[PDB]
């Protein structure tokens, strides 16, 4: 199914959200995509909750 | 290696002259603190297996990352007990060669037997240099806890541990 | 002993003892009897001291005394004081021959595998010697116990 | 060349084992000895038989016999299997 | 510091240090008692100077913390305050060194390459340091606030 | 304690996926000694013998898989209660070595 | 500095013979993949900054080389990395187009491991950064194109080791 | 400060053995192709294979059940299993069991 | 020195996580080809001398490296070749069983191209010998097994280049 | 160093004849007990330290060789024992698998009694330690497996005598 | 055999046998029933396997039997077939031992020294074993011919 | 040559050259006039020494040239004589060097690996050099034939 029907305008793409299913997530890289804190850093995460909501 | 004495005598041999009184004043400063340099050393032998244990918990209490998985950086911190067993072993050496070097009154034994290739060895195994130097001075504060009421034993204890700190640094300034 | 270390250490270089080493023999032999006078003080306090060692090694570690521990039972505890007696006897040897070899050729070299094949916790034996050194301070004055102090903590360093 | 060039005390190469072996010596002993290691209990290496009987040359018997006693060995028997005695020329 | 670059200045010129250089090394070391007091104030006020520093930073730049901002979520906001703890630390070094030489080769040289390569808005981190400056100078007198603020605005200048 | 009750589940599930139990043996030999002061050791042997009792709920016993993973549990728990190996020493022959 | 055509011409010239069937057989094999390499080098040029940002965050972003004392602490030192990683992703793009890794050791590999030892740069973390950078490059250009671009990454990692 | 340098080659320290692994190394150290005994060595552990692998997933899947049932035995105080923290590296992910 | 299982365990361990579905997914893929690799390593062990005799006679037997002045003239130098080609056919067999080329650069590739330049060994003729040796290896073990054994030959040729 | 199959092949080869019905008759007898020997060698590997701890405590733990003056007083000398008893329990495991005691005299028995006389090690207490070690080994592996493992213990005790 | 060199491998390494070594001694002894059947086929086929073995050997190498060849004449040609009976016997040993260890130290170690010292063309005897291999594998199924032929070609490899 | 290995002999022994070594370098260089005459005879007799060398080689070993032999056809027979031209050349080097050192590291070291790996019967090429020796010594007097033949039989010895 393509549903190409008619009047395929270009401008005004709006907002909202959907988050479609991944794939191909069946491959196999050995490393993750990295993050940051943990150890050495629990102090500041707990502490950026403080301003998170501001 | 070279103690404070032999290092002093090589100082006057290179110039090929006898020992003057400025040379002998340097030797006398060792002979005065020489009796004080021993119970510092004798305290370390009595406090050796302890002083490594307080250093480790004081280290990992600030660096919990060292007891965690490395990340994909294959880095040698104290992840596994095989890693932890050898990693406590390095604290043995830093306390040991910094114990002889307290008695020699000179850091000649330090660099040629500890510093030479230290950044070589740790760069191979990807070992932490930052936390490795911080544990060296956790020992320094821990040892200075015992001799604290006066302050002339403190400069003696600080000299070996301070020398490893300045020398293991990649120089930021 | 100390002269044996100088004869050996000078023998692997195929030379007579140098100027510094002959000091090390001469100074050791001039402090001769004071080790001899000291060991007779400790031999008269072996029943003194091991009774005090069993004070604190077991109030510190009731795991070993309790039913299930290694030292549970009379005959297990019977040799328990014997190991203190041999260690204290060894230290009198080390205090005399002014070095660590009688504490090292006996007692220290291979001690962990001895205890590990016996069931004695090797950490507990470290506290036993540390307990023994804690017990020797009371029956000994301040002059001579720091003479015997470095011979004890070598054993603790040897056992780890 | 041979081990007796003029080396003795106070000479540049370190004072060591000096054998009375000629140029390319062809004398060799048949020795027998036990040599307990006395170092396995802090190294924990594998164990090897210490009772050996082997042919050591005359060029290096003295070093070996000087070393077998270094580590507490006992020499049960040695012989000069190959070579002559009191031979001025011909040990080569 | 002022001591090291007053040397390397006169080092390059093949000469010793003038009175203009040696009456300021002299003037700086007598200033050293007052510098450690100023750095001692910022040392154990990092809890408020950083947390209130990120206070005004998010109120002035909600984009960086909003969804899509670089410091979005519990994770990045913690690192969002981590950098402010870095730059607050370097200002304590510059106050004791009497110069931005510590701040120069740490956190300033090539800083635009890092933050451009991290996707972070470099103007946003400049806004963060300015918010820390008002908190820092509010903790000190007027004679000190002309110094502690003085090192922040240099960091503001080099960070854009 | 939950992190290590985690890990005992882990290198076992690395020893099954690998060939031998050797990775368990390296990381469990001196382990009980190191944590012996902040842990009652018998509070580990109870917890390690609960994993085999739980993991044996999964398979029809006297089939092939039942004997495989059972043998890997008793390699780690029985060797856990086992004295740590002694440090190997490298004494040098002459002065300049260390 | 030879491409696949330059290397084929050199070996056929170094024996003084013409381009026989075997020499042209490899040349035809290179022209078949000529369409794949340009599109591979196309997307890599577009996502150069994005690939390097993905590799460092996936390999060595939070490790203690990033923290104080680690080899990457100061901002000059951090900025040197992404400058340094840009060459590996760039020169690997050149090898992917030329079809011959001669440009890498000519302009990258020689004096490289001897230089990092001078500065004290950790070769271990460097290769894992390139390995992670190789992993993201296979994401963009596809499988076989990633096999081509990946074939020169480990060439850098091998010689840099 | 050290005024010289031997260099730091990349060295991967040993971590463990596997049955697929050491027999590849044993004939490797003797400088030979593995023989039919050792080729019979490498094969039927691969032939173990999925049996070893399925033991992982069946064990990995109910990992919490394996860990929790130990928690009921030797931890007083209610559940006391909240302190688990399965991802131990602080990564966003690549994939999760 | 890691096989496919060692590399899978390392990457799954280096993040501190268990062996999830993706890690076991590749492990199942390796166990499926476990039967193919042993038979591939079986016949290669049998025809080791025959394969090397076929490669040198097909690639560099009569070229002027074989004649006087060429790089392979003297009998010591010729005998070093078949000794040298034996390692490439042998270590490639190890990579084919382990399913990971880590053993090659660990024990073959490092200091190899830097060594041939010292001796003056022609890298061009070396790779073509390995390419011809790869061609005969696909004859014995079949197509897909030749694809597996061939996948490590060009890995040697790539890094040795 | 011959197993039961090696010894059967040697005797059948040393006469230059094929493996007749009598040679294969013993080989079938060895393959029948192949299942028993592995499980016997399985549990002995598991309880190696426990078996040696049981033997010394049951035979020579408290005797006056253990007490000052006997040849097992010092800790080096005590530690040599359990090192020494480990070989007897280990090499006996090898004989139990190989089904032939050739490995014992090849690697244990020769120069053994001649060595203990040199050191002054009491052969009398040694055999009783092995006898007690044989007694506990029959506990673990069962009766018939203990009969097999026990058949090589007294072989050591016989030759060591 | 596989049992004796899996031992001497783990013997040298100061260790016991791994699962990789003990799951193959296990796997070999369950294979032992099938091995004796294979060796039983070659045992009483030596009349055809040898005589047809020397069949193709002379048709492929008439030089060795022609006047001047090493195996020339009725009472040698007899020894010409005697060696094939030897090597056919050793293959029966290798099949039951599960390895070429019997074939290694008998008929393979130093074989080139013997045949070079006998004037025999070593390549010619290699051709003889190959002719026996086609006769042997023609007597067995495909699953067996991958073994019985497998030991011949090892003998072919070591014999040149 | 005799000059280079009489040096490297005395080189290893940390000494100079004895009269036994220097009265032979002396004796060899006075022999140098006679050596060049001997090598000059074999230099422009390679047409007959090689072609008649392969003459007797095929009459004594028709297998190697017969169909199936290694040197079969117009192609291999040309290379069949090429190797004899090689070894005849190395003998001219050994005569002028006064030693088989040129023949040692060329055509002798690892020669069995080459010819075994080429499928060539190494005994056959040894027969070829012996046939060249009878042709070579037939071209010189008795005093010379004890040398020119002397280097061939060394090549015969190392080639089997
Ligand atoms: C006398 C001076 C001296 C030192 C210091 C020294 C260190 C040294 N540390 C090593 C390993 C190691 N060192 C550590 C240490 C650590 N891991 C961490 O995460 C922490 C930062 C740190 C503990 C403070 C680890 C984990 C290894 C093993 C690396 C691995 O195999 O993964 C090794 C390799 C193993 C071996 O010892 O053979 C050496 C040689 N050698 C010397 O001669
Ligand atoms: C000269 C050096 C030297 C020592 C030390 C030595 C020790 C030694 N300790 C032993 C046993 C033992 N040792 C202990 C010891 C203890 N239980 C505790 O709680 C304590 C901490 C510790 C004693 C202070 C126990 C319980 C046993 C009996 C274990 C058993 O057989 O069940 C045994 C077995 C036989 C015997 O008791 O004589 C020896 C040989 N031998 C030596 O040659
Ligand atoms: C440390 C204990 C110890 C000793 C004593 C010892 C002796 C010893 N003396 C030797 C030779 C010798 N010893 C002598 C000695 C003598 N000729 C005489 O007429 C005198 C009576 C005597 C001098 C007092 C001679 C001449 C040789 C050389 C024998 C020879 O070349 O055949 C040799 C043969 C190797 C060599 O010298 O390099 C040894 C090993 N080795 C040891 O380890
Ligand atoms: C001492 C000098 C110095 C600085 C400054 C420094 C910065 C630095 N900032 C980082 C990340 C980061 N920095 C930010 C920062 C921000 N987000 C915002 O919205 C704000 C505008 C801003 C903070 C006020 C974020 C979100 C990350 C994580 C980016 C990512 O995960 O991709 C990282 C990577 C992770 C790490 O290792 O910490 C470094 C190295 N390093 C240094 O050595
Ligand atoms: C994969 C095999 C493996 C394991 C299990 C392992 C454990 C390990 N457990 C540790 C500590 C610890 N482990 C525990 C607790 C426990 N541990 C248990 O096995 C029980 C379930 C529980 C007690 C009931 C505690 C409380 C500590 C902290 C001890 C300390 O403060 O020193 C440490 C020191 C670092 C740390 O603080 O975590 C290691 C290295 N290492 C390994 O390589
Ligand atoms: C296991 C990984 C590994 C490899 C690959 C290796 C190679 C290696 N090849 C060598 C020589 C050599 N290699 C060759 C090879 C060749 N000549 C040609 O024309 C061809 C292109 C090529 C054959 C394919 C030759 C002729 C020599 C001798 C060079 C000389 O004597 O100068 C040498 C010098 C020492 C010796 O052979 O004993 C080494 C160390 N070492 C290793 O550890
Ligand atoms: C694999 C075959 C094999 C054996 C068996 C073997 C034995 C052997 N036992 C030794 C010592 C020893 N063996 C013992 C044993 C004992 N003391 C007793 O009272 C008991 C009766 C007995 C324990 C059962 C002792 C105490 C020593 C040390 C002797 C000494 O230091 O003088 C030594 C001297 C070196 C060393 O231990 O490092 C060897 C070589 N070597 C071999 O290759
Ligand atoms: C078990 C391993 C083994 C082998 C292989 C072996 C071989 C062997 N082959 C021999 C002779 C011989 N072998 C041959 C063989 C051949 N002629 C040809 O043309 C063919 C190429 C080839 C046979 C296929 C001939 C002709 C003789 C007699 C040579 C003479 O009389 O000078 C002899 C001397 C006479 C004897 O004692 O039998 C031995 C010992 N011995 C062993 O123990
Ligand atoms: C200087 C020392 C030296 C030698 C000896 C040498 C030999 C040598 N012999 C060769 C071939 C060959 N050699 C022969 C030789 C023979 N066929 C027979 O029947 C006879 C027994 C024998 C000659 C008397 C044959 C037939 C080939 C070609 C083999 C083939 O095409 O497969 C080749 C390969 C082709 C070539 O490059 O020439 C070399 C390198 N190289 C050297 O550097």
């Amino acid at each position: 199914a393509a549903v190409g029907n008619k009047s395929n305008v270009d401008a005004p793409s709006f907002k909202g959200s959907n988050m479609e299913l991944a794939d191909s997530g069946a491959d196999y890289k050995a490393f993750p995509k990295r993050r940051m804190p943990g150890a050495n850093m629990q102090g500041f995460l707990d502490m950026a909750k403080g301003m998170k909501p501001k | 290696m070279q103690d404070i004495i032999t290092s002093v005598i090589n100082q006057y041999d290179l110039s090929g002259r006898y020992l003057d009184i400025k040379g002998i004043n340097q030797i006398n400063n060792y002979f005065d603190t020489g009796l004080k340099r021993l119970m510092i050393a004798k305290l370390i032998n009595k406090e050796a297996t302890n002083l490594i244990k307080e250093a480790s918990e004081l280290l990992f209490i600030e660096q919990p990352e060292l007891l965690r998985p490395c990340g994909n950086a294959f880095i040698g911190n104290a992840y596994t007990t095989r890693r932890y067993a050898a990693c406590i072993r390095d604290i043995e050496y830093y306390l040991r060669y910094s114990a002889y070097s307290i008695i020699a009154g000179n850091n000649s034994i330090l660099d040629e037997r500890v510093l030479d290739g230290l950044k070589e060895t740790y760069n191979s195994l990807l070992v932490p240099i930052g936390p490795t130097i911080r544990v060296i001075q956790l020992l320094k504060e821990i040892i200075q806890k015992k001799f604290s009421t006066e302050n002339i034993e403190n400069a003696i204890i600080a000299e070996p541990f301070d020398y490893l700190a300045i020398n293991l640094s990649d120089k930021n300034l | 002993s100390l002269v044996t270390q100088v004869i050996l250490s000078a023998d692997d270089e195929l030379r007579y003892p140098t100027a510094g080493e002959l000091e090390t023999i001469s100074s050791y032999l001039k402090t001769g009897e004071y080790r001899i006078r000291l060991i007779s003080i400790l031999q008269g306090k072996e029943q003194e001291i091991i009774r005090l060692a069993s004070k604190k090694i077991f109030q510190l570690h009731p795991e070993y005394i309790a039913p299930g521990g290694n030292a549970s039972g009379a005959r297990q505890r019977a040799l328990c004081l014997r190991d203190y007696g041999w260690y204290l006897r060894l230290i009198t040897y080390a205090i005399l021959a002014g070095d660590k070899e009688p504490l090292e050729k006996i007692g220290i070299i291979g001690v962990r595998e001895m205890y590990n094949s016996l069931g004695v916790p090797i950490i507990g034996m470290i506290d036993a010697i540390k307990c023994l050194k804690e017990a020797t301070v009371e029956v000994i004055s301040q002059e001579e116990e720091d003479f015997v102090a470095p011979y004890y903590d070598y054993i603790i360093q040897g056992m780890s | 060349a041979y081990d007796m060039d003029g080396t003795g005390a106070g000479s540049l190469e370190p004072r060591g084992i000096k054998s009375s072996a000629v140029e390319k010596d062809s004398r060799c002993f048949k020795v027998t000895f036990v040599l307990p290691s006395q170092s396995r209990l802090y190294t924990f290496r594998e164990l090897q038989n210490v009772y050996t009987t082997k042919m050591v040359p005359f060029s290096s018997w003295y070093a070996e016999q000087q070393r077998i006693q270094k580590m507490g060995g006992k020499i049960l028997k040695v012989e000069l299997v190959a070579g002559g005695q009191m031979r001025s020329v011909g040990n080569q | 510091s002022i001591v090291t670059k007053s040397i390397v200045n006169a080092d390059a010129e093949a000469r010793y240090l003038s009175p203009g250089e040696l009456d300021r090394i002299k003037s700086f070391v007598l200033s050293g008692q007052r510098r450690l007091r100023i750095a001692q104030t910022l040392t154990e006020n990092r809890e408020r100077i950083v947390k209130q520093g990120g206070q005004q930073l998010f109120q002035r730049r909600p984009d960086v913390v909003s969804p899509g901002g670089n410091a979005y979520g519990e994770e990045m906001t913690a690192t969002c305050l981590r950098d402010l703890d870095y730059y607050l630390r370097l200002v304590t070094y510059g106050i004791i060194a009497g110069d931005v030489t510590p701040i120069e080769e740490i956190g300033l040289v090539g800083v635009k390459e890092m933050y451009s390569a991290l996707g972070t808005p470099i103007s946003g981190v400049a806004e963060g340091i300015r918010c820390m400056k008002d908190v820092a100078c509010s903790l000190l007198s007027g004679e000190d606030a002309a110094e502690v603020g003085f090192y922040f605005d240099y960091t503001l200048a080099a960070m854009q | 304690s939950l992190r290590d009750l985690d890990w005992f589940l882990r290198y076992l599930t690395y020893a099954i996926v690998a060939s031998d139990p050797n990775i368990l043996f390296v990381n469990i030999r001196g382990l009980r000694e190191i944590i012996e002061n902040a842990c009652s050791s018998a509070a580990t042997i109870v917890a390690l013998k609960e994993m085999k009792k739980t993991s044996l709920s999964l398979f029809p016993e006297n089939s092939i898989q039942k004997e495989i993973i059972e043998e890997y549990f008793n390699v780690v728990v029985d060797e856990f209660i086992n004295p740590a190996l002694t440090d190997t020493i490298r004494k040098r022959t002459s002065n300049d070595l260390q | 500095m030879q491409d696949a055509i330059t290397s084929v011409i050199n070996a056929a010239d170094v024996q003084g013979k013409y381009l026989d069937a075997n020499s042209v057989e490899k040349l035809r094999g290179y022209f078949q993949t000529g369409e794949l390499r340009v599109r591979a080098a196309a997307t890599i040029a577009a996502n150069a900054a994005t690939i390097i940002k993905e590799a460092v965050a996936k390999s060595l972003l939070y490790s203690d080389i990033t923290r104080p004392g680690g080899n990457m602490y100061t901002t000059r030192r951090y900025a040197a990395c992404i400058r340094d990683l840009d060459y590996y992703l760039r020169y690997a793009t050149y090898g992917m187009l030329a079809g011959d890794p001669s440009i890498l050791d000519e302009r990258v590999l020689n004096g490289l491991k001897e230089t990092y030892n001078s500065l004290g740069v950790p070769i271990g973390a460097t290769i894992q950064a390139i390995q992670a950078m190789k992993e993201v490059t296979g994401s963009l250009v596809g499988s076989d194109a990633g096999k081509e671009m990946g074939l020169y990454f480990d060439y850098i990692c091998s010689g840099l080791s | 400060v050290t005024k010289a340098s031997g260099g730091s080659p990349v060295v991967k320290p040993q971590l463990y053995k596997t049955a697929s692994m050491l027999t590849i190394a044993q004939a490797e150290q003797q400088d030979r192709f593995l023989e039919l005994g050792e080729l019979n060595q490498l094969v039927s552990f691969l032939n173990t294979g999925n049996i070893r692998l399925e033991i992982a997933d069946l064990l990995t899947k109910n990992a919490n059940i394996i860990v929790a049932r130990a928690a009921d035995r030797i931890f007083v105080g209610g559940s006391a299993i909240s302190y688990l923290e399965r991802p131990q590296a602080s990564i966003i992910e690549a994939n999760s069991a």
